[PDB]
């Protein structure tokens, strides 16, 4: 109910793709899910707007 | 007890004496808090006259607070007194006319500030009028004085909410330095319902002359 | 011949004498019969709000057709010549600064009557883009103080980049007077780009280098580009090696800068005199609330006044009014001392014979993308 | 003043305005000019912008 960063295990199509790239691609990967619930969209920043 | 030191100045072409209101305010002033008042008046406004006089009264007596009164609406005046405020750090305010008239963004050091209002807000007032009868405003132009850049943003901020269906057609600047024509030919391009003006009355005078030639004076503008 | 007064505020009485001398030379330079020139000036006693009093009392009362101004030898705060631009503003009297290269008065919406020959610190970015252009690093980082100065520099450089695909990666804003600044650099390490450019005051710059050295930012594979102010003053004593730097040409000499402005102004007024219905600047501070109609016209002709030959160098002004084609001398920190690796004039850089220095001592250090 | 002076603050005089450049004996310490921007008078809501 209270949400705070948490270490988790994630497995996916996009993950298999990412590692496929990682073998194909030299770059090494560390993944953390975004805190924001939505991917997000450009929006007015309250008072800043 | 505290016996504060205060000064007020009435400048005018309309008849009243500071004395009249002096004693009045001290009577009204009397019960709420201690106050010591020196009143002075000067007939017509000048950068030199005002600066000299205010320094002349302030230095002689260690006044802590003052106000300003005038029967004139000159635009530059506010800034001048504001400039004095940045250096002095003495609170100042004004109750009528030009001092009450709006001024450019206040400096980091606090200045005198009664005339100023959020131009943005002022525009939102105007927008309320626009909301009732105005949509797709003909033009907003940063022609002269303070906030040419500043006014420009807010229109965007107003438009940015995108709560309703807002839009702009004309968005340019300029006036006096070259042929009015570069701005004018651009202005000819816009075809909209309400002209938005952010220029001084002096500029405006010329703008009036521009609009008649322009055809802005005609219905739908 | 009507002596057309001129007025000025200058550092010292000797420079006043220099002014009067140049003015007297003036009759020979621009047809003598058409105009008469008289010189008036002040030695700028440091009264914050009274010198201006006298400017109005004396100079406005003297109806000077124009005023010259220079930065005071004694240094108090910065951008002291704020009041005059406002005060003459009612007068609509052209002002010409000799020493004000600062960008604070760039805001012509309130500094409308204001003018100068030297380019501001913001315009230095013209060099950096050209510098960036040569070396082919599209990826950089910008560190600016938070004020009209830094933000203006950012706007200018970004505007330069706008013609290209906009390049805004890693802009970094810090606020002046801050001693603790290391935390931000820890954030800076994460960014891919390895080239850095910064603008700040000398006092702040000490703190910047002090904090940067702690995190070992200066190391090879990193590049530093900077403003004239940064290389100067206390900034040097705790400072790093192999960092590019800039110095405006002719900054040191005020009298030299002044002779040139007057010759240039002379073209503006003499040419201006021929035009019909000109009005004298408002006579007497008192009794006036109205502008001077001509001033904008004087500005319009003066945009095209041409005096490329000059003591200071070529002279032309853009729509903004800031000088054009300014020349800077690139500086290097070799052996913890300032040296000219090259000199920059016009739109093209020039390479002096001196060997290039970089962080780590490599002769050439082009690659900025370690990733 | 009742909100500043009465509430542990000193309301300093202007002191120096027309001479030299001495920084006016520095800025007044704890001047507290802008502590209140939303006040009333006679019950009038004269809160300020
Ligand atoms: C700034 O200009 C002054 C005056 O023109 C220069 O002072 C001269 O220096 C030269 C040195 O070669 C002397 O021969 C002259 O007697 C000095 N006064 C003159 C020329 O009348 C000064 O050198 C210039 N500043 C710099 C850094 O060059």
């Amino acid at each position: 109910p209270g949400r705070p960063t948490v270490p988790q295990c994630c497995y996916g199509f996009c993950v298999d793709l990412l590692i496929k790239l990682a073998r194909e691609m030299d770059f090494t990967y560390e993944v953390h899910l975004v805190a924001d619930g939505k991917f997000g969209t450009q929006e007015r920043v309250n008072n800043s707007n | 007890f505290p016996v504060l030191n205060i000064a007020v100045i009435l400048g005018r072409t309309r008849y009243i004496t500071e004395r009249d209101i002096r004693s009045l305010w001290t009577r009204d002033m009397s019960l709420d808090f201690d106050v010591n008042v020196v009143t002075l008046l000067v007939q017509q406004t000048d950068p030199k006259s005002i600066i000299t006089h205010v320094c002349d009264l302030m230095s002689g007596t260690k006044i802590h607070g003052v106000v300003f009164g005038d029967d004139t609406d000159q635009e530059a005046i506010a800034q001048i007194l504001d400039f004095v405020s940045s250096q002095t750090f003495i609170p100042i305010l004004g109750i009528h006319g030009g001092s009450s008239m709006i001024m450019a963004d206040k400096d980091e050091m606090s200045t005198f500030f009664q005339f100023g209002a959020s131009i943005k807000q002022q525009a939102t007032v105007m927008l309320n009028i626009m909301e009732e009868y105005d949509w797709h405003v003909f033009s907003v132009i940063t022609s002269n004085f303070p906030g040419y850049r500043d006014f420009i943003s807010f229109i965007k901020t107003t438009v940015d909410n995108s709560f309703v269906g807002w839009e702009v057609q004309n968005y340019i600047t300029l006036d006096t330095s070259y042929t009015d024509a570069q701005t004018l030919t651009q202005l000819k391009k816009i075809h909209s319902s309400v002209i938005l003006l952010y220029c001084s009355k002096d500029e405006a005078t010329y703008i009036f002359e521009e609009a008649r030639s322009l055809g802005l004076m005609g219905y739908g503008f | 011949p009507k002596i057309v007064n001129i007025g000025a505020v200058l550092s010292t009485k000797k420079h006043e004498q220099i002014f009067r001398e140049a003015v007297n030379q003036a009759n020979k330079r621009h047809f003598t019969r058409k105009i008469q020139l008289n010189a008036t000036s002040v030695t700028h006693r440091p009264n914050a709000i009274q010198m201006a009093l006298s400017v109005c009392e004396d100079l406005i009362s003297s109806q000077v057709y124009a005023i010259l101004v220079s930065h005071p030898p004694a240094p108090t705060d910065h951008l002291t010549p704020t009041p005059i631009s406002y005060t003459a503003g009612f007068y609509r009297i052209p002002v010409i600064g000799l020493t004000t290269r600062m960008s604070i008065y760039s805001d012509k919406s309130i500094h409308l009557s204001f003018l100068r020959t030297v380019p501001p610190y913001s315009h230095q970015a013209l060099v950096w883009f050209e510098m960036m252009r040569l070396f082919n690093w599209n990826h950089v980082i910008l560190i600016v103080s938070d004020d009209h100065e830094g933000r203006a520099a950012q706007k200018k450089l970004e505007t330069l980049l706008e013609e290209k695909e906009s390049k805004a990666d890693k802009v970094l804003q810090f606020e002046p007077g801050t001693k603790n600044l290391t935390a931000l650099l820890l954030e800076a390490k994460e960014l891919e780009a390895r080239v850095i450019i910064l603008s700040a005051s000398e006092d702040d710059a000490t703190a910047v280098y002090k904090s940067a050295a702690m995190l070992d930012m200066t190391g090879a594979g990193y590049v530093w580009l900077v403003g004239e102010r940064e290389i100067s003053g206390s900034a040097l004593r705790y400072a790093p090696d192999g960092i590019i730097g800039l110095q405006l040409i002719n900054g040191k000499n005020e009298s030299a800068h002044i002779s040139d402005a007057v010759a240039v102004v002379a073209q503006a007024i003499h040419e201006l005199f021929e035009m019909e219905q000109i009005t004298d600047p408002p006579r007497g501070c008192v009794g006036n609330t109205n502008i001077w109609k001509t001033g904008p016209l004087f500005k319009r002709v003066l945009m095209s006044s041409k005096y490329p030959d000059g003591v200071t160098g070529r002279i032309e002004f853009n729509e903004d009014g800031d000088r054009k084609f300014a020349q800077y001398s690139i500086m290097n920190l070799q052996n913890r001392k300032l040296v000219q690796v090259g000199i920059f004039d016009g739109s093209y850089i020039i390479q002096n014979d001196r060997k290039i220095i970089w962080p780590g001592g490599e002769t050439e250090r082009p690659q900025g993308y370690q990733m | 003043a009742s909100a500043m002076l009465e509430k542990h603050s000193v309301i300093p005089e202007a002191k120096t305005s027309c001479y030299g450049q001495n920084e006016r004996n520095d800025p007044p310490l704890h001047t507290l000019h802008n502590f209140m921007i939303n006040v009333t008078w006679d019950g009038k809501d004269l809160s300020f912008t």
